[PDB]
């Protein structure tokens, strides 16, 4: 199945300013079929299972984190961080179910 | 398939005179004391009819599909009653739509539901005794292959059961036509007592009752009663026994005739247009 | 019955109506199509049916001839020159249920439109990409048929409303089902017109 | 409200079978696939299988296929997951997910997952 | 659309010839006399082509 390595191993984001979260991956998440890519970022909470961050490589989740933004295309995810929160500590990640069975990704943890 | 029969390759048709009976009424109306001619469909004066008989007694039977060559006249004398109804349509099968009439010990029962017939069909009677009086058995007038449209349930024409021979008594006669969607009958019941001549004289049947159908008829045949006993020639469809089932049929011709109305407005007298010069 | 799987019960030689939807059953909501109403005191059709189910309310809009929405199309496109009526009144209080009665079905999508009168129970994962679909469940294929969501908290358009389509039709074998005539008192000597059923 | 609520402690010693269950609130039970995922100590997000609940149809994780199934009753807006075996390090905070049923035609959207779910750390 | 052009969908009876009902009765469509509640049986007479 789809391995989906991600980098950095942490974001060492100082608070406050941007920063981006990529994840490589090996295997296809354009969607040339329907249009757009079947991929999504999502970000493990502090106790809590995740909150979807983005739809479709791109377009955001309902649950309007502004501070964050994505792009890319094929095997490129890029996830783009336009403003830190402290609460943003956190670990995302990248996965597949453009196939069945599921991957979740290695995870980028995010910290000062 | 359903069990063979026995005994019934058949001998010759009796070629047998009508003595013109099977007048019926044609119509709702009341007439007296007045005389008016029609045409219709009739068993005409003196016709060549034929006598059937399930003559196991000798020692044979039959009632194959005979042919609804567009009407059918039928008289039994009552003698046991081993006839139990009558089956109707064309194919005769579960891939034409098709009709049912019988006279359960119950009910008489009508159902239209495309039944398969078995090739071999019958109500069974069997002394297997599940209750004290010997009353029934399996059916297979069908295997229950079924697809419905009507059913309509009545009061039974039940007498007293065996499958051996009985005295003429009454007279059960009927007639059968499709009005074009329309299986209408006439029936009598005449007090009669007499050797096997169907009898001289007069009288007319009145029609006994009328369903809309659709189906295209063009075959049919009767139930005969098959009673089942360790004797009877075999076990279950060979186990049978049946008197000799004698009875006459015969075919509806379109007919002119003139007919006359007494006092009450009961038919007393008729012609048959058609047999001599003078009559006509 | 959910719509996908819509009984169509004959009904056959007995008095029609429609004076009976003003008493203790009356319709919420009715519709005619190609025929008034008040000619069934007065017809009579060889076969009628009561194509028979639950709906998703709006879809009032929906369950006409030619009218063309999709879920009917997948779950009973009417004929789409068909003349008669239809029951399809609200019944939330009886089929929405508080956890839900989640089952009440339609197919969501089929390969094709269903034709007059068809019924489709294809109940394998319906192809929509390539190879066959081998329960993927998901993305070339998905599994055809949705429930209802029928609880108290769905708004109007979401509630259950029951339907009877009555299909009712005339053939070469004579009509049955047919509309009470009327009757009216045994007046003699005075001159008068008549009929006497005929 | 929408939730769907984990059954509660499960805690013992490896070896035994267990089931675990997860109840809806809110939603129409069949207007979303049940998801299962875990907790890894290691990686964290681990995914085991889908509940068509409607159909009752399964697909599977290849990790996981003789052990597991995973199951629902519709009735009672309530979704299992069984497992025949248990180590202690499959101790996890296992998930019930939720996954919407294809609303958008070509369901990629649709595909998104509602991982919100709830967590348990079956023991 | 020309939802601008209109005909009368509903009559007591029909017309004589070249009567011209423009008369907006609220048909009673059913029991009841509606008595201008437009409501359901109780329909505005007229109808648009499309
Ligand atoms: C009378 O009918 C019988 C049986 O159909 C037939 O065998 C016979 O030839 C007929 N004869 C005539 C001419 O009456
Ligand atoms: C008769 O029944 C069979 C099986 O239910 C069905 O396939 C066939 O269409 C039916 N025919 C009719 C119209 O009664
Ligand atoms: C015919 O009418 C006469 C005179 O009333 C009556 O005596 C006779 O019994 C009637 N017969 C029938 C068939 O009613
Ligand atoms: C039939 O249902 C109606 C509700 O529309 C109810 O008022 C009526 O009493 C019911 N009648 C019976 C006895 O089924």
């Amino acid at each position: 199945d789809i391995q989906m390595t991600q980098s950095p191993l942490s974001l060492p984001v100082t608070p406050g300013e941007p920063a981006s979260i990529s994840c490589r991956s090996s295997q296809s998440l354009l969607d040339s079929d329907d249009g757009n890519t079947y991929l999504d970022w999502y970000l493990q909470k502090p106790g809590q299972s995740p909150q979807l961050l983005i739809y479709t490589l791109s377009y955001r989740a309902s649950g309007v984190p502004d501070r964050f933004s994505g792009s890319g295309s094929g095997t490129d995810f890029t996830l783009k961080i336009s403003r830190v929160e402290a609460e943003d500590v956190g670990v995302y990640y990248c996965m597949q179910r453009i196939e069945f069975p599921l991957t979740f990704g290695g995870g980028t943890k995010v910290e000062i | 398939q359903c069990v063979n029969l026995t005994t019934r390759t058949q001998l010759p048709p009796a070629y047998t005179n009508s003595f013109t009976r099977g007048v019926y009424y044609p119509d709702k109306v009341f007439r007296s004391s007045v005389l008016h001619s029609t045409q219709d469909l009739f068993l005409p004066f003196f016709s060549n009819v034929t006598w059937f008989h399930a003559i196991h007694v000798t020692k044979r039977f039959d009632n194959p599909v005979l042919p609804f060559n567009d009407g059918v006249y039928f008289a039994s004398t009552e003698k046991s009653n081993i006839i139990r109804g009558w089956i109707f349509g064309t194919t005769l099968d579960s891939k034409t739509q098709s009709l049912l009439i019988v006279n359960n010990a119950t009910n008489v029962v009508i159902k239209v539901c495309e039944f398969q017939f078995c090739n071999d069909p019958f109500l069974g009677v069997y002394y297997h005794k599940n209750n004290k009086s010997w009353m029934e058995s399996e059916f297979r007038v069908y295997s229950s292959a079924n697809n419905c449209t009507f059913e309509y349930v009545s009061q039974p024409f039940l007498m007293d059961l065996e499958g051996k021979q009985g005295n003429f008594k009454n007279l059960r006669e009927f007639v059968f036509k499709n009005i074009d969607g329309y299986f209408k009958i006439y029936s009598k019941h005449t007090p009669i007592n007499l050797v096997r001549d169907l009898p001289q004289g007069f009288s007319a049947l009145e029609p006994l009752v009328d369903l809309p159908i659709g189906i295209n008829i063009t075959r049919f045949q009767t139930l005969l009663a098959l009673h089942r006993s360790y004797l009877t020639p075999g076990d279950s469809s060979s186990g049978w026994t049946a008197g000799a089932a004698a009875y006459y049929v015969g075919y509806l011709q379109p007919r002119t005739f003139l007919l006359k109305y007494n006092e009450n407005g009961t038919i007393t007298d008729a012609v048959d247009c058609a047999l001599d010069p003078l009559s006509e | 019955a959910s719509v996908y799987a819509w009984n169509r019960k004959r009904i056959s030689n007995c008095v029609a109506d429609y004076s009976v939807l003003y008493n203790s059953a009356s319709f919420s909501t009715f519709k005619c199509y190609g025929v008034s109403p008040t000619k069934l005191n007065d017809l009579c059709f060889t076969n009628v049916y009561a194509d028979s189910f639950v709906i998703r309310g709006d879809e009032v809009r929906q369950i006409a001839p030619g009218q063309t929405g999709k879920i009917a199309d997948y779950n009973y496109k009417l004929p789409d020159d068909f003349t008669g009526c239809v029951i399809a009144w609200n019944s939330n209080n009886l089929d929405s249920k508080v956890g839900g009665n989640y089952n009440y079905l339609y197919r969501l999508f089929r390969k094709s439109n269903l034709k007059p009168f068809e019924r489709d129970i294809s109940t394998e994962i319906y192809q929509a990409g390539s190879t066959p679909c081998n329960g993927v469940e998901g993305f070339n294929c998905y599994f055809p048929l949705q429930s209802y969501g029928f609880q108290p908290t769905n708004g109007v358009g979401y509630q259950p409303y029951r339907v009877v389509v009555l299909s009712f039709e005339l053939l070469h074998a004579p009509a049955t089902v047919c509309g009470p005539k009327k009757s009216t008192n045994l007046v003699k000597n005075k001159c008068v017109n008549f009929n006497f059923n005929g | 409200q929408v939730q769907l609520v984990q059954s509660g402690a499960e805690v013992k010693k490896p070896g035994a079978s267990v089931k675990v269950s997860c109840k809806a609130s809110g939603y129409t039970f069949t207007g979303y696939y049940m998801h299962w995922v875990r907790q890894a100590p290691g990686q964290g997000l681990e995914w085991m299988g889908r509940i068509n609940p409607n159909s009752g149809g399964t697909n599977y994780a290849q990790k996981f296929q003789g052990r597991v199934t995973m199951t629902r009753d519709t009735s009672i807006s309530t979704a299992y997951m069984e497992l025949s075996r248990l180590r202690s390090d499959d101790t996890a905070v296992y998930y019930c997910a939720r996954v919407p049923y294809c609303s958008s035609t070509s369901c990629h959207r649709d595909w998104y997952f509602d991982l919100w779910g709830r967590g348990t750390l079956v023991t």
